């Protein structure tokens, strides 16, 4: 007895897995192009930038009642999908690849949202330079991935309860 | 004149009367109809028994094959002929597994015997308890604002089932419908509706 | 797996189909002719001479169990059709068992052979017992339908093992 | 002499993951002998397609041609939109009825199924890896391997349910010929999808 479909819950598990190797293939991109690999390196640039995290601390709860994680969930996505509009592309090269991810992930936003209206449940940083737009770039899909690997969980457990 | 091919031909298995029953759209009026079948495995390519023939009565745009003629957990080739003195028309074939085709809704009630709480219970429809089957539960505070609230993924029969959080209203509604678990098959539609009044 | 999940689910859903049918038929007999004890019938199944399906420690080699199901579903379904109807007032009831357990018995059967899990030997029908009476038959009918219901019983075990929905 | 455009039928659409587009195809019928024109029509709805969402820019189909595409831009996937046909002359116009379909619902390509050369360093043995097809790899499926010896009428033997990625596994027991065909294809998992077609069948020569 849950108040989610099984197959919403489902085709958002195949959202994540899909955001999950966009951004994996935007993080291969920034590594081969620009040498930029291990976002640990860009930790403090992280609040010199202003860089918005994401919580999901209404998710490791609810159950039949669950519009707080449900609403989190979207305003996670919501926000990755604001930063990487922010980076304007990067540059040429990353632009297709960077691109590819915004779309996926503002339709994954949309989706959790229409989803919570059926259901009745009903700025950005500056990024001003290449660099700062490649760092921004690599701190941005290293929030987004780890956001991502946490509302996996948050849904397998919705999926299977 | 010539008959024309009837159409949208559709059938289901009716429990009640154990039967296949059948219906098509007979066309542009001109005759007689003569729902046809054929044992067969999947896909209906393979041309199995002759099920006998059921003529269509009088006015009635429909037929009806009884249990007695068909094997049950098989694919069958169904098809409706119109026939007149100037010739004959007929309809595409469907090819359907009988059991794969009419649930009615489960029997809801309050829990015969805390603030905002409901207790509930329900069993299946009866003649479909052999049948594995998956409910939802929908509920609404009779408001003048409809907004309907579901519970997905609840058995076919609950020996009691609290339903809570309900302090919105005095009255709420509540109506259930049932689905075949994991086979091909349609929801039945909604139970009526049952004002029930949580715990206030 | 072996099998088609699908084909497993068909196959629970056959079986609980034909425990309703069999519950009909020994709610039928009960209440038609106060023969409502099998426990009481027990020793004229000596005398009738009712087989029992035996479903050969078979938990698990699929083409042998599933041939085990098939079989001890062939047997009932020959069973039941010795019963010659029974009595009027009961020879609806007991064509719906019939069919079904009929049915059960096919659909299995197809479905091994399109697997190439189908006995190398086909199944013929055996000596079917003597229900000589009317009363022969009413108890036949509820010794059978009981035998029915334990074998289906078991059959559901080791089917639901396999297809885990 | 000229007639109507009839209304189109057998619509179908599938989601082509390599373009990264829903393509639609339809029969238009009789030839009408006029210059009649196609458009694919659509909206984003829900499921049911009872709800009137944002329409899509509609995709006119080239002439001669029975199909029309939109590409991703354009679609809201893992949601439900209404699509149909529209055929018009100067001596009228048809449509095709709604067809409803979330575009992730509807094209793959088979498992990447390959043999190795595992040995045992015993008879009638194969050891065989799998991957499903990357474009899809993100989406969860499961698989159907079916093999058989090269003999007389042999048929299919088959493995159900079997998990879109395999790094090693092990068949053994395949006694009746020194050589096998293999094949394998995948279904989306839980969700709706069609089969792929199967991959290219594997002759592979079990040991001994």
């Amino acid at each position: 007895a849950s108040s989610l479909p099984q197959s919403f819950l489902l085709k958002c598990l195949e959202q994540v897995r899909k955001i999950q190797g966009d951004g994996a293939a935007l993080q291969e991109k920034l590594c081969a192009t620009y040498k930029l690999c291990h976002p640990e390196e860009l930790v403090l640039l992280g609040h010199s930038l202003g860089i918005p995290w994401a919580p999901l601390s209404s998710c490791p709860s609810q159950a039949l009642q669950l519009a707080g994680c449900l609403s989190q969930l979207h305003s996670g996505l919501f926000l990755y999908q604001g930063l990487l509009q922010a980076l304007e592309g990067i540059s040429p090269e990353l632009g297709p690849t960077l691109d590819t991810l915004q779309l996926d992930v503002a339709d994954f936003a949309t989706t959790i949202w229409q989803q919570m209206e059926e259901l009745g449940m009903a700025a950005m940083p500056a990024f001003a330079s290449a660099f700062q737009r490649r760092a921004g770039g690599v701190l941005v899909a290293s929030h987004l991935q780890s956001f991502l690997e946490v509302s996996y969980r948050v849904l397998r457990h919705l999926a299977q309860p | 004149y010539p008959p024309a091919s009837p159409s949208n031909l559709s059938c289901l298995m009716h429990l009640t009367t154990n039967s296949l029953v059948c219906q098509w759209e007979p066309g542009p009026e001109t005759t007689s109809f003569i729902l046809k079948s054929f044992r067969s495995r999947a896909d209906c390519q393979y041309q199995g028994d002759t099920i006998p023939d059921c003529v269509a009565k009088k006015r009635q745009n429909n037929c009806s094959i009884p249990r007695k003629n068909l094997l049950l957990y098989q694919y069958m080739a169904i098809w409706v002929q119109a026939e007149n003195m100037l010739g004959s028309s007929e309809s595409p074939k469907l090819c359907l597994d009988p059991m794969d085709v009419k649930l009615e809704p489960p029997m809801l009630q309050a829990l015969d015997i805390q603030p905002g709480c409901l207790w509930l219970s329900w069993k299946p429809w009866k003649p479909s308890e052999y049948m594995e089957q998956e409910c939802e539960l929908r509920y609404q505070p009779q408001l003048k604002g409809a907004n309907w609230t579901l519970v997905f993924h609840l058995p076919s029969s609950k020996d009691q089932f609290e339903l809570c959080g309900l302090h919105q209203a005095p009255v709420y509604t509540l109506q259930m419908r049932c689905i075949r678990s994991s086979l091909p098959g349609f929801w039945s539609p909604w139970s009526p509706g049952l004002q029930l009044r949580p715990t206030m």
